[PDB]
């Protein structure tokens, strides 16, 4: 609810960095600190991580993406967020038991 | 044309440049909160340490301190160390170096006021039990006595001591410069005691016997010392009331040491003149 | 005087399952990290048990530098320890048993894994904590793998004469 | 237009003397009401490929 940034910004940034800049090889995984780095976006550090570890964890478990800072600086210094997960919100199957095909953005290119 | 600011040369034009931005930070960006927070960057990086380092928490107790904040489920790791070692750097550099560096300036100089004045070997001329017959028949500290004057010692505050020594070395580092004894300098000179020259003679004089000067109140209060490096300074009394502070009822209602220092620096100054004379006029605070 | 002579103490450890075990639909693991003892009024202490056992722990739960690639790697996560430029044994901390990359079978990838891990632990005999060390790996099926480190310690007065090697230094932990 | 939280260092000790006295108020008066509902997809896309959509 607190994030210093514009919303729609992050999101564009997230999609363009995915959007075939990156994604030639279908089989790469957007994540990390070296891949899932959204430079061009930068915010001060925030005095709270606002996520909590306990609601990382649902959030991940439930089919979400969740991104945090990149850098562990003092208080009011600016950092850039990067992306933990590359996931689909995917999840059960029209055949109602559950299973993770399509868990992965990756999984989606490669069957295209 | 332009407007005059008063100078050390005289009356001299004043300007300002363009911000440039290129100053390094000083003391007071040094925040205790982001400083402990961030050697959690100088910790290594596995899985061992993501999750520990993650969720850092930093609170300010009761008189500031920032302490790590362990909630119900902490988990015991060195990364509460290194907050520990943050929080002693902010702390022992507030303690250790500020002061050295605000004491090293005889215009920020706060707890060694009385070293510095030793280190220009001020002497006070009102104090000597031989002082000089010119400094008039009685001095605003002396009451008759059968036997010739006496003068009083008086015993100042904590506050008003320090904020009228604290000015006292402002004018004298200023003088040490050098400066051409001329009215408009002089004044400069001594503004930080607010005192102001003001001769009584209106017409060309010049050719009259004597010259004659007095001493004006600029204000009825002392700029005091701030400790911290953010902050305004607190403006102490420059006056002393004399009931107050249980001393002989023949000296005067108040007692102003700004006015005698700087009475004392002038008369120094302008001593070859030969026809130089003081004429002190009672003040009182509005 | 009293025959206990060694004075060396020893200081914190790090310990499994010191903050507990976290619990998840696929398994059970534990979260190692610092352990609080308590007296009985109050004032707590750190816990300085298998020292050995703790230090395996560091080594292998930590990045080491990762290797040069042509492409590069952000300033962040470079991998390794800044304190290793004071170190004078020659020696770099940490582990890579975390940057294997899937090659050929699963059979293949599973043999490069266990090559890192002996590559990492061998560290140990060299500061001289240990005399030996071995790791076994089981390959039972697509989803159950089993590691088994063993790690052979020393008594600390020495009992044995005419040993074919030497005597491993730094041997006061006695273990 | 309903995400804001600003963010101004300033107050408190800074190197760059923050004006003395000068305090800033930050707070909302009135909300966003309405946003559209374009559903003609499969008319101004009909038939053409796009690797990634980005809808904000």
């Amino acid at each position: 609810t607190t994030y210093p940034v514009l919303p729609y910004l992050t999101n564009a940034a997230y999609g363009a960095l995915s959007a075939c800049s990156t994604c030639e090889n279908p089989e790469l995984n957007v994540q990390g600190q070296t891949y899932g780095l959204l430079s061009c976006i930068n915010m001060p550090e925030s005095c709270t991580p606002g996520w909590e570890f306990t609601e990382v964890t649902q959030l991940q478990n439930n089919g979400f993406v969740v991104s945090g800072p990149a850098t562990t600086s003092g208080q009011g210094n600016f950092t850039s967020p990067y992306i933990y997960n590359d996931v689909t919100n995917y999840l059960r199957d029209e055949k109602n038991r559950p299973n993770a095909t399509f868990r992965d953005a990756s999984s989606r290119r490669l069957a295209a | 044309m332009n407007v005059l600011v008063p100078g050390i040369d005289g009356m001299v034009s004043a300007g300002k440049f363009e911000y440039s931005g290129c100053c390094p930070p000083d003391f007071a960006d040094m925040d205790e909160c982001t400083l402990a927070t961030s050697y959690v960057g100088l910790l290594p990086s596995g899985p061992l340490w993501d999750r520990a380092k993650y969720e850092a928490i930093t609170t300010i107790t009761a008189t500031g301190n920032c302490a790590a904040c362990w909630t119900e489920d902490h988990c015991p790791t060195l990364v509460d160390y290194a907050v520990n070692v943050g929080a002693r750097l902010a702390s022992v550099i507030d303690m250790t170096l500020w002061p050295a560096v605000r004491e090293s300036d005889p215009f920020t100089a706060v707890t060694s006021t009385a070293d510095w004045l030793e280190r220009f070997k001020w002497v006070n001329c009102f104090e000597t039990s031989c002082r000089s017959k010119a400094l008039g028949e009685i001095t605003p500290i002396e009451y008759m006595t059968e036997c010739g004057p006496v003068y009083v010692a008086i015993n100042y505050p904590p506050s008003i001591k320090q904020a009228f020594e604290s000015a006292l070395i402002k004018s004298l580092e200023r003088l040490s410069m050098g400066i051409i004894k001329n009215l408009a300098s002089i004044n400069f000179v001594i503004e930080p005691l607010k005192v102001r020259v003001v001769p009584l003679d209106t017409t060309n004089a010049c050719e009259n016997e004597t010259l004659c000067v007095t001493f004006e109140k600029t204000s009825d209060f002392f700029d005091g010392v701030n400790q911290n490096p953010c902050g305004i300074p607190s403006p102490v009394a420059a006056y002393i009331d004399r009931d107050v502070m249980q001393l002989p009822s023949e000296l005067p209602k108040y007692i102003w040491p700004g006015h005698m220092a700087a009475e004392c620096v002038v008369r120094s100054l302008l001593s070859h003149v030969s026809r130089f004379c003081v004429v002190r006029t009672d003040q009182t605070p509005d | 005087n009293f025959e206990t002579a060694d004075r060396r103490k020893r200081f914190w450890t790090t310990q499994v399952a010191a903050c507990g075990q976290s619990s998840d639909d696929c398994g059970d693991c534990a979260r190692p990290g610092l352990q609080l003892l308590c007296n009985g009024e109050g004032r707590i202490t750190i816990a300085t048990d298998n020292y050995v056992a703790g230090l395996a722990l560091n080594i292998l739960l930590t990045d080491a530098s990762k290797a040069d690639t042509g492409c590069g790697w952000t300033p962040g996560n470079r991998g390794g320890f800044w304190g290793d430029s004071f170190r004078s044994d020659n020696m770099r901390s940490g582990s890579k048993i975390r940057q294997v990359t899937a090659r050929g079978s699963m059979r293949e990838t599973v043999a490069l894994i266990r090559a890192y891990a002996i590559d990492d632990l061998k560290k140990l005999v060299a500061y001289g904590v240990a005399k030996s060390v071995d790791v076994d790996l089981t390959y039972q099926g697509s989803n159950k793998i089993d590691m088994t480190i063993m790690i052979q310690g020393v008594d600390g007065n020495e009992s044995r004469v005419g040993l074919t090697g030497e005597r491993i230094a730094n041997a006061w932990v006695w273990s | 237009g309903n995400h804001l939280s600003v963010i101004y260092t300033n107050l408190g000790s800074c190197t760059s003397v923050t004006p003395e006295g000068v305090t800033v108020a930050f707070a909302q008066t009135t909300p966003g009401s309405v946003n559209p509902e374009p559903n003609d997809y499969a008319s101004v896309v009909n038939e053409c490929c796009f690797a990634v959509y980005v809808l904000s």
